[PDB]
RNA sequence: AACUUGAGUGCAGAAGAGGAAAGUGGAAUUCCAUGUGUAGCGGUGAAAUGCGCAGAGAUAUGGAGGAACACCAGUGGCGAAGGCGACUUUCUGGUCUGUAACUGACGCUGAUGUGCGAAAGCGUGGGGAUCAAACAGGAUUAGAUACCCUGGUAGUCCACGCCGUAAACGAUGAGUGCUAAGUGUUAGGGGGGCCCCUUAGUGCUGCAGCUAACGCAUUAAGCACUCCGCCUGGGGAGUA
């Protein structure tokens, strides 16, 4: 299935955009696989760096 | 055994009382495939029976069947270095088959004068919760009251 | 008290410790399977931890406890026989979360054996 | 003397756990201090040693310290190899794609040499949570200086040096070109979300061809050319 990435075009995933984030992370925060959210390689890694990022400045739970 | 089930070979009626229980129990006073005595030694005990306790002979009998007859037994599991004994319910053909069995064997293993008075004997004391044939059904709840913790490892 | 005591159960490969606390992380009572009589291979048996939960249960209600939150910490045989274990007692079990602590690595995991 | 395709440089892009330094986090383990709390905890196939009743285990809060970074995470990526996974910043290496702006063979391999090189090990100085060689017990066995359990020292961590060995393996040297296909995945490019073409990696089947066979097969173990290293029955012996 479709990235959500690549289909509307974002290019800089932002980790200030929490809410965006919230649809990858699950009931725990946990990253959730690529498998199941169906983005890119490409977009699974930046996307990463974000959720790690919001995770450090306290947007983003650690366990929930 | 592996392939299915083995049917049962079943008794007649007893010539005197009408009851399969009965004959049964002459199957196992017979020593030696002698049926005549131990036809004799039930006679010589139903009506005996009927003189120490007061009621039917076969009324008395009925009583005390229902306490020699066990309700859960202790079939044996295995894990390894220890063997489970997993309490089982008895089914009730098996029921009939141990009664019967534990009146005979803890009727021969006291003594008096006669096979004639101890069957008699212990007829009435099973009535009344007394005996070795009521003391080892209450041995074999036990068993099976101690090891509920194994209840869940009936195969 | 009079309601909200939060129960603790321990259910491991060995005996299932129930602990039943206040809402605050304070004890009122506690009964594992060992201090039932139970003998190991008896120890982590469901049976074994029905009467270990129900035991710690009729403890609390001598408390006035009316409302008991399950917080489960172990991958342990008896634990689904432990909570209704505590609803056959009536103890209106609102939440069952598990805490099984999960590390984000940062330890050695002790060797297994052979 | 001349030329660009080889090799490099220029320009426009791409991805990456490539390396070094310093910081910042969350979960967990251990220990410590308290509050609650009562007779067990723990472990096995069964035990017991062992920790407890001088209040253990559990539970709640707080503190100290060390180490490693769940989910992401994959026949995924990077590196010459060994190896490299928390996040941020600073230095810094390599690779790929496209273009064709420049040089016009400036290339390959490479003895000796010179560096890097997993773990374990050694020296110096720190640190020491967890797991632990060895050591102590407790068991099993006929015996058990072993597998099982209970603890437990060096080490495991850091900074400098030393060591220079691994089934350091794709058990497959480096470079170049040619030789059926099918279907994936990673990072780009160009055309008409889809299709086609294409470059470089990484996979699985599979032709010719090769092999003793297993099997390899455009990431050869096929067909060719250049250079280096290595072998000539098994022990004795990687021993003098």
């Amino acid at each position: 299935k479709v990235c959500y990435f690549t289909a509307n075009g974002i290019t800089h995933i932002d980790y200030k955009d929490t809410e965006l984030l919230k649809r990858f992370i699950s009931e725990r925060g946990k990253i959730l696989p690529r498998r199941v959210t169906g983005t890119s390689a490409k977009y699974q890694r930046m996307l990463t760096t974000a959720i790690k990022r919001s995770r450090h400045m306290a947007l983003l739970p650690y366990v929930k | 055994p592996r392939k299915g089930s083995v049917p049962k070979r079943d008794v007649l009626p007893d010539p005197i009382h009408n009851s399969k229980l009965v004959t049964k129990l002459i199957n196992k006073i017979m020593l030696d495939g002698k049926r005549g005595t131990a036809q004799r030694i039930l006679y010589s005990a139903f009506d005996l029976v009927e003189q120490r306790s007061g009621r039917d002979a076969l009324e008395v009998f009925e009583e005390a069947i229902n306490n020699i007859m066990p309700v859960l037994e202790v079939k044996a599991r295995r894990v390894g270095g220890s063997n489970y004994q997993v309490p089982v319910e008895v089914r009730p053909e098996r029921r009939t088959t141990l009664g019967l069995r534990w009146l005979v064997n803890y009727a021969r293993l006291r003594g008096e004068k006669t096979m004639e008075d101890r069957l008699a004997n212990e007829i009435l004391d099973a009535a009344n919760n007394t005996g070795g044939a009521v003391k080892k059904r209450e041995d074999t709840h036990k068993m099976a009251e101690a090891n509920k913790a194994f209840a869940h490892y009936r195969w | 008290n009079i309601e909200n005591g939060v129960a603790h159960i321990r259910s491991t490969f060995n005996n299932t410790i129930v602990t039943i606390t206040d809402e605050f992380g304070n004890a009122l009572s506690w009964s594992s399977a060992g201090a039932l009589g139970f003998k190991g291979s008896k120890k982590s048996t469901p049976f074994a931890a029905q009467m270990a939960s129900e035991t710690a249960s009729k403890s609390a209600m001598e408390h006035g406890l009316k409302t008991v939150e399950v917080t489960v910490k172990g991958p342990g045989p008896g634990r689904e026989s432990a909570i209704r274990a505590l609803q056959s007692a009536g103890l209106e079990v609102t939440a069952i979360r598990d805490v099984t602590p999960v590390p984000h690595n940062g330890c050695r995991p002790p060797k297994r054996r052979r």
